């Protein structure tokens, strides 16, 4: 179990990590997270109690440096920082564990819902679709856009998902324009898991990555993408079948975890009543069906 | 965006432009079967691209073979309109392309931008316009074509005829427009008013009677009230 330590909390905020949050008051005694699960990426995000303008969060995976938080007081957030010093960190951890300054990571040992929501999610991926090369760890915020939103404005801050475009060269075969545009076969098998993720491990990464976005941050171009990466699949006759498995069980998950009162905002009701009940994989998402019936009957 | 009645001077500017209907591409005749089942058999189609500047009409005919085991027709159809209308304009040499299509009915728009995806510069638009111009196959000429038609065929006319000599198009694509509105609403009155004065011809070359402007007048005089008529006979009014 692994541990980020924060230097103090000078300002009340909210932090979150992963799918768990807890309030921290102005200057209170807090020094951070402990008992962290090695294994996954993780996620620690903030919205100020003075300004809940702006969430923002950090991405990183605790096998790859340590990590810690700092407030910096002239750009007014909390900052994620490596620190290279192996023996100075542990000291610091070890002293705030005695001191029982920090928070336990407060999961349930029944629970995996943080590994069924980012279980095809590595840093790798993250780090290329979040392009900051000097940190080990990405910054994400609610208000950061997406390349495909830039082409429709500063780069070195944008979201680098996968542009997905059904009414694109890319997507529509030359001679095949009522083939390709009605079937997305085409653009799903040879454009997208063959040309461009290479696999379908990748490509649920990236959707998953893109719904955690949403969820955490209010981050609009990440809640497009996801809806897009899902649309494509469902408006796909041929997908292999251990795909369709699996993204009944990934849609499932995600639509269990969102807040309730986040629905309205989080899903997009064209995309969800036609993947459900009018595309060809309709007949192919059992569970995701069950408990989006159950639960958000008013968007359907 | 669309199109309405704000920028109707926006059809005879100098910009190229077409109009796209599509409602004469997929035709059927339902009857009984021996068995007491209902089934179709179509005919010929056509499809119905006009310069409303210049009268130009370039009339794609649609042969029944062109359906032979197909499924969903009405949806086929579609993609088959923006197909040939998508070759019609790489045909065209560049100076000749359009910069706007417009299309008459809202489920062309996605089929045609599909088409057209290799020109990003033409603008693909609906209209809020209802356009008469299913009654295409009411004159004469045009019926004739595509019904005698055995193999695909493109056949090009100007459907001012020679009024552009003597009006603005502005005034032909009214007149047009009255012509086909007054056909579509009672096609047997209409040619009777068209065609009652024997001395009155159509031209080999032309589509409409060689009226004068006089005539033309109480033609269109005619039309309106033969519109006007059949609202009344419509609504009891
Ligand atoms: N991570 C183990 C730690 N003991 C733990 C587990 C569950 C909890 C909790 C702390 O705090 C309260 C919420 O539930
Ligand atoms: N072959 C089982 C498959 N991986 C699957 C599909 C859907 C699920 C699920 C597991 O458990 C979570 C809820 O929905």
């Amino acid at each position: 179990m692994n541990t980020v330590p924060f230097t103090s909390a000078p300002i009340e905020v909210t932090i979150g990590i992963d799918q768990y949050s807890f309030n921290v008051k102005e200057n209170q005694p807090f020094h951070g997270i402990k008992d962290i699960p090695i294994g996954h990426v993780h996620v620690i995000h903030f919205q100020h109690a003075d300004n809940s303008s702006m969430r923002y969060g950090y991405w990183f995976d605790c096998r790859m440096g340590n990590f810690y938080i700092q407030y910096d007081p002239k750009d007014g957030l909390y900052k994620m920082m490596e620190e290279r010093d192996g023996a100075k960190f542990e000291n610091i951890v070890h002293n705030f564990k005695e001191r029982q300054m920090m928070v336990s990571y407060p999961k349930i040992d029944e629970d995996d819902t943080w590994y069924n929501l980012t279980e095809f999610v590595q840093m790798d991926k993250i780090r290329k679709i979040v392009r900051k090369d000097e940190n080990q760890f990405s910054y994400v915020d609610s208000s950061m856009t997406t390349v495909q939103e830039n082409e429709l404005s500063d780069p070195a801050h944008s979201l680098n998902y996968t542009v997905i475009n059904f009414k694109s060269r890319e997507a529509i075969r030359p001679g095949h324009e009522m083939e390709d545009f009605l079937d997305k076969s085409y653009y799903l098998n040879t454009v997208m898991l063959q040309g461009i993720f290479k696999n379908s491990s990748n490509y649920f990464g990236e959707l998953q990555f893109a719904f955690l976005n949403a969820m955490f941050f209010g981050n609009y171009g990440s809640s497009l993408q996801w809806h897009a990466m899902i649309e494509l699949i469902c408006s796909s006759a041929t997908v292999p079948k251990h795909m369709l498995d699996k993204l009944d069980e990934i849609l499932y998950y995600q639509i269990k975890t969102l807040p309730e009162q986040y629905s309205d905002i989080l899903l997009n009701e064209r995309v969800w009543n036609i993947c459900l009940y009018s595309s060809f994989q309709k007949n192919s998402l059992h569970n995701t069906e069950k408990i989006m019936e159950n639960k958000y009957p008013e968007l359907l | 965006g669309a199109m309405n009645s704000s920028n109707y001077a926006e059809l005879f500017n100098n910009d190229i432009k077409l109009f796209v209907d599509d409602t004469n591409v997929y035709r059927v005749t339902v009857h009984k079967t021996f068995e007491g089942n209902v089934a179709t058999k179509a005919i010929n189609g056509c499809i119905f691209t006009l310069n409303p500047k210049t009268g130009h009409l370039f009339l794609k005919i649609i042969h029944t073979s062109v359906w032979a085991g197909q499924k969903r027709l009405s949806q086929l159809a579609k993609w088959k309109t923006a197909e040939e209308v998508s070759a019609l304009v790489r045909s065209l040499p560049k100076e000749e392309q359009p910069k706007q299509i417009i299309v008459t009915r809202k489920a062309m728009l996605d089929p045609l931008e599909v088409h057209m995806l290799d020109f990003p510069n033409i603008a693909i638009r609906p209209t809020e316009l209802r356009l008469p111009f299913s009654a295409a196959m009411s004159i004469d000429k045009l019926s004739d074509v595509v019904m005698k038609a055995t193999e695909p065929q493109m056949v090009l006319f100007n459907i001012y005829d020679d009024w552009l000599d003597r009006i603005s198009s502005y005034t032909a694509f009214s007149r047009l427009t009255l012509l086909l509105r007054a056909l579509k609403t009672n096609e047997e009155s209409a040619k009777m008013i068209l065609l009652s004065d024997p001395t009155i011809t159509i031209k080999s070359y032309h589509l409409w009677p060689s009226f004068t402007d006089e005539q033309w007048i109480t033609i269109e005089s005619q039309m309106r009230d033969l519109i006007l008529t059949e609202y009344g006979r419509k609504y009891n009014v």
